[PDB]
């Protein structure tokens, strides 16, 4: 099928093709589950990465990279998938003081798409340092490399994703904003990261409350409805005009559709980086009379003929309506471009060329020795390349500079669903190239959001509300 | 010493253990710690002693014998990831297959005595919920442990932090307060708690005027956060070195006095008790555990080591070398423990649950196959053990049920002590009629907010109004 690929060298991926959209003897597969369409893009993101790589003749000549790319839940199934890759070919995984002259059944493992399964899996492999790229992974935690040896990223971390914010946020002129986190470790570790980052530059919050967990298609208790009309009503009499939300895309459907029954209009709501280029979510279409949407995500990267490559095509390891589920979303797929696809493309070349090198060939045949994941992972530091016309190299914490960019969801079927609008820099962390953006008010002038009219006596906690004298 | 060789012991169905026997790379080699902890020792010592008692008893597991593999685990979680792994390998192999769920596997232990530290319990948990190992912990405290829809087969003896976090909000909201500033430590426990109690105070009405965090040894502005609120309540949900440098700090700044609630972390802790001019920031009021002790563990440590240093012993009968090299000395310290008790109650309650799923009666021991580790879950949940002759129960979500003591610092003579003035079972009750306050007469200090009223909004969930 497409979830395998002979070939000399295989290749792990983790993509998660499922999630909890609604007992503990039976272990429910992810096949059960509705099914993900971006997770099956990234997936052939991969798939499509690997082909490029073995019709190219300088690239790896006469070395078939192969993949075995297995299905990960979003929690659920983040241990079998592991035990897996690093069994041999007869599933057997030995125990063992030392790994140094183990080979394993994958020499790198293209890792999870959120942190906790990324730690999940990190935590595993630090036995056996096997190479983990991960994309979209934004958690600070996985920075270190004490205690995750064998983790590398090809996403900025949450640092830049809350100062390109910040810079937002300033540019316009905005000191009065309300921040809204998730149940989840997630959410809460955004929602302190950006109270932090933003109180040392003269912005204050206005409050900050938590969205209670909803998983969207099931029948929610009263109780939760009456948090949410509270959460809505609070939002509502608040004079702030700049809602910054850090929840995983699934939960925001109850939210949202709360807000719309409620009418409450004329707000700037910013995204994070986890729906920040939902499609399902964005098709909803009846969000325009919410205000303006803005959001943090990898900047855009044209890569030739992937449209294309995607239109012609053990256990937990088969999914059969993502074919039809992804073939309704094949147009606003095609036209928002490729953003964490490019993340895909680069981890998968990042680890061919990090073989590229460990083997020692260069445009004729290579040595063809035996390659322990160890050694893999020190030759991948070191990779430095250019992919499309950026710079893939790793900083000391295993972090690649690609550039974030805020996008504005503008409702036009036959355009861009998320046009770009600013673009930053993490190496400098500048933000920079800010362009004209469709705005929610009467003659398109900026939205205000302060607490106090520039006049001084302060009034309450905040620094910048006070009344003029 | 030959004290390592006891560490193992067959039987008919062995044990596991994860234990902080030690303490503190460009290889996959697994680090070897080298430093002896007297901690690890003696809760190992603790549950060998239960194991061994457990064997002696006739109408508990009658005709088998109860065996365990304990096993040194560092603090870090990569030290400890291959015991795990050794662990669910099949009885006489050291290969761990890799099949397509729990059903096919046939793990060489029964059931784990999982670590204690709660990161490590977190990491072991993940790994032995996918193949449905019981897993029953001492000291792991953090809530989301208890979450069933990820760790549907991690249980503990210690009660978690929502026991001790709920006891707090109705604390703060019997005595009235609801206008109070939360804070904790950086690490995952001070966030955690902090997460627990927002939602405990957005039930019960009250809400949080400031809720910041202090870093482990800033301080500065977390402190002039707190004092720009007129909040005379705070709950510090920090461990001891948090603790420790807010308290120093403020001592430094001379911080006004202040109502502070404590968590089990520094409520008794030395370090803060000992502090210097301390007696000068408010009466400190803090939930402690109320549980037993191992009343005879001391007297078996002593007798234990000093039959270990007889040769004869040791020729009649590696996991720990730095534990051969030890003297009573050594661990003398920390003989009365609270967590050896959790320990030697893991131990009954594996046992327990054990001879409930052979359905064992007091004669002996039906004759049948060997059960599975996933056959223990079903009468795990819902499971009434006897340890020491005081019940306990586990509760469906896997967490022992267990009273608190409310108790609050006395100062005489710049020694404080701890004085009973409250008792929390589930509904708190409590004697304010003797408790000693720190204002100028012994007066309740006030800290309220207004709910209902010109009105303008205060708060960090925007509850209050500044009528
Ligand atoms: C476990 O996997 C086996 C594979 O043969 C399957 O037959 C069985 O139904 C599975 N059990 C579950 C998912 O509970
Ligand atoms: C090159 O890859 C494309 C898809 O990227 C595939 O259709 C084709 O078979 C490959 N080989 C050649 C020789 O075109
Ligand atoms: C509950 O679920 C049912 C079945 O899907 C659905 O028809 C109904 O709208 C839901 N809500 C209520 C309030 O019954
Ligand atoms: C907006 O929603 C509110 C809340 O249900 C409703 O009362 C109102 O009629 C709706 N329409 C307008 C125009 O306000
Ligand atoms: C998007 O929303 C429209 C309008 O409600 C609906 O017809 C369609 O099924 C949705 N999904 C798509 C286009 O994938
Ligand atoms: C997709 O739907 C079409 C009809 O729209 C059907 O013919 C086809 O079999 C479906 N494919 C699946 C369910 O995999
Ligand atoms: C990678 O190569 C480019 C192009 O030669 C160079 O500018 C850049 O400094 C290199 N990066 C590192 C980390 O050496
Ligand atoms: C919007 O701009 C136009 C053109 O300058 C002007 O005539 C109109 O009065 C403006 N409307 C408002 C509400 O300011
Ligand atoms: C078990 O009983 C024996 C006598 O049968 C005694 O020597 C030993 O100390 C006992 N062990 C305990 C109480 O742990
Ligand atoms: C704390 O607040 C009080 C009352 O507003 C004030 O007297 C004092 O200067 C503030 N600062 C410190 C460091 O105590
Ligand atoms: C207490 O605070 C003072 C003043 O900042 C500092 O000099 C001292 O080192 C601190 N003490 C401890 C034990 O951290
Ligand atoms: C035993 O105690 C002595 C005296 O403190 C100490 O030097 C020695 O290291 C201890 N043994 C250990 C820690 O194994
Ligand atoms: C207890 O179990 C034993 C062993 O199987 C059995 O012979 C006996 O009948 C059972 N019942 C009693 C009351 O002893
Ligand atoms: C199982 O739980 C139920 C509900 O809490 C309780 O009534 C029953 O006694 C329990 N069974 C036991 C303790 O054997
Ligand atoms: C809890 O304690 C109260 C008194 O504070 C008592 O009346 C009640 O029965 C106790 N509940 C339980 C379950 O022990």
């Amino acid at each position: 099928s497409d979830f395998y690929l002979p070939g000399d060298y295989l290749l792990g991926g983790l993509f998660s093709l499922h999630a909890n959209m609604k007992n503990f003897l039976q272990v429910p597969m992810c096949k059960e589950y509705e099914v993900k369409v971006i997770g099956y893009n990234l997936m052939q993101a991969m798939r499509f990465a690997v082909e490029e790589i073995n019709n190219d003749s300088s690239l790896l000549p006469g070395v078939l990279l192969g993949y075995e790319i297995v299905d990960v839940c979003y929690i659920s199934n983040n241990v079998q998938p592991v035990l897996y890759f690093l069994a041999h070919e007869d599933n057997l995984l030995p125990i063992q003081e030392d790994y140094s002259n183990y080979i394993s059944r994958v020499v790198a493992v293209i890792g999870p798409d959120n942190s906790e399964s990324v730690m999940t899996v990190a935590n595993f492999l630090s036995l056996f340092l096997l190479p983990q790229i991960t994309y979209s992974a934004i958690s600070d935690e996985l920075r270190d490399k004490v205690r995750f040896p064998a983790l590398l990223r090809t996403t900025p971390s949450a640092d830049h994703h809350i100062e390109a914010m910040v810079q937002l946020m300033l540019h316009f002129r905005w000191n009065w904003i309300i921040v809204l986190v998730s149940s989840d470790t997630y959410g809460r570790d955004n929602g302190q990261l950006l109270g932090e980052r933003v109180a040392r530059r003269d912005i204050c919050i206005a409050f900050q409350e938590t969205l209670p967990t909803l998983q969207p298609n099931q029948n929610m208790t009263s109780e939760e409805r009456q948090r949410l009309v509270t959460i809505v009503d609070k939002l509502q009499q608040s004079t702030a005009r700049v809602v910054v939300v850090f929840s995983p895309d699934l939960t925001l459907y109850h939210f949202f559709n709360e807000v719309l029954r409620q009418n409450f209009t004329g707000a700037v709501w910013i995204a994070s980086e986890s729906w920040a280029i939902d499609p399902v979510l964005h098709n909803l279409t009846e969000l325009r009379h919410l205000g303006t949407f803005l959001g943090i995500t990898i900047q855009s990267v044209p890569i030739p003929g992937f449209s294309e490559f995607r239109e012609w095509g053990t256990c937990n390891q088969e999914c059969d309506n993502c074919l039809n589920a992804t073939l309704s979303f094949n147009t606003i797929l095609r036209l928002s471009g490729e953003r964490v696809v490019y993340s895909v493309y680069s981890a998968v070349y990042a680890v061919a060329h990090a073989l590229h090198s460990l083997l020692g060939c260069d445009k004729s045949t290579c040595t063809k020795r035996v390659v322990y994941p160890w050694q893999l992972l020190e030759e991948i530091w070191k990779v430095n390349f250019t992919l499309l016309d950026h710079q893939i190299f790793f900083d000391p914490q295993g972090d690649v500079a690609l550039h974030l960019e805020i996008v504005q969801w503008q409702w036009d079927r036959s355009q861009n669903p998320f046009q770009s609008v600013a673009s930053y820099y993490p190496l400098q962390r500048q933000l920079k190239n800010i362009q004209d953006i469709s705005w929610h008010t009467i003659n398109n002038t900026i939205p205000m959001s302060m607490c106090s009219k520039r006049c001084k006596k302060p009034v309450g906690i905040h620094v910048c509300c006070f009344e003029c004298i | 010493l030959c004290l390592s060789q006891q560490l193992r012991m067959k039987g008919d169905y062995v044990l596991g253990g994860l234990f902080p026997l030690g303490e503190a790379r460009t290889r996959p080699s697994s680090p070897v710690c080298t430093r002896f902890s007297s901690n690890g020792l003696l809760w190992a010592l603790a549950m060998k002693m239960a194991v061994e008692e457990i064997n002696n008893k006739s109408d508990l597991l009658p005709g088998l014998r109860l065996g365990y593999d304990l096993f040194d685990t560092c603090s870090e979680p990569v030290v400890a990831m291959k015991p795990s792994l050794m662990f669910l390998a099949k009885a006489g192999s050291r290969d761990i297959a890799a099949y397509c769920n729990y059903t096919q596997y046939q793990p060489r232990v029964l059931a784990v005595i999982g670590p204690h530290s709660s990161e490590l319990a977190m990491v072991t948990g993940k790994f032995f919920s996918f193949f449905l190992m019981p897993q029953v912990s001492y000291g792991a405290s953090m809530e989301l442990l208890s979450a069933r829809e990820t760790f549907p087969s991690f249980f503990r003896t210690v009660p978690s932090d929502r026991v001790q976090l709920t006891a707090a909000a109705e604390l703060l909201q019997e005595f009235g307060w609801n206008w109070v500033a939360a804070l904790g430590s950086d690490d995952e426990y001070g966030r955690q708690g902090l997460s627990i109690f927002s939602a405990l105070a957005a039930a019960r009405g009250i809400c949080i005027a400031h809720e910041g965090l202090v870093p482990l040894p800033k301080v500065q502005d977390v402190l002039h956060q707190v004092n720009q609120s007129s909040v005379q309540v705070v709950l510090l949900f920090a461990s001891v070195h948090a603790a420790h440098a807010l308290f120093n700090y403020s001592i430094s700044s001379r911080l006004s006095p202040k109502v502070w609630v404590a968590s089990e972390a520094w409520l008794t802790s030395d370090l803060v008790m000992g502090l210097p001019g301390m007696a000068q920031m408010g009466t400190v009021l803090g939930f402690l555990q109320r549980g037993a002790q191992l009343h005879e563990f001391p007297q078996y440590v002593k007798t234990h080591l000093a039959l270990a240093t007889d040769p004869a012993f040791c020729s009649a009968l590696q996991r720990c070398p730095q534990c051969d090299c030890i003297t009573l000395q050594n661990v003398s310290a920390g003989l009365n423990h609270h967590q050896t008790f959790s320990v030697y109650a893991a131990v009954y309650s594996v046992a327990q649950a054990l001879h409930n799923t052979l359905q064992c009666n007091a004669s002996g021991c039906p004759a049948q196959d060997p059960v599975k580790p996933w056959q223990l879950l079903e009468n795990m949940y819902n499971l009434t053990f006897h340890v020491g002759g005081l019940p306990l129960r586990f509760d469906s979500s896997g967490n022992v049920d267990m009273e608190y003591d409310l108790k609050l610092w006395v100062w005489q003579g710049s020694v404080p002590r701890l004085h009973d003035v409250g008792r929390f079972n589930g509904s708190l009750r409590t004697e304010r009629l003797k408790i000693r306050w720190h204002t100028s007469d012994n007066q309740k200090p006030v800290s309220r907010c207004s709910r209902q009223c010109v009105r303008r909004v205060k708060g960090f969930h925007s509850c209050c109004y500044d009528c």
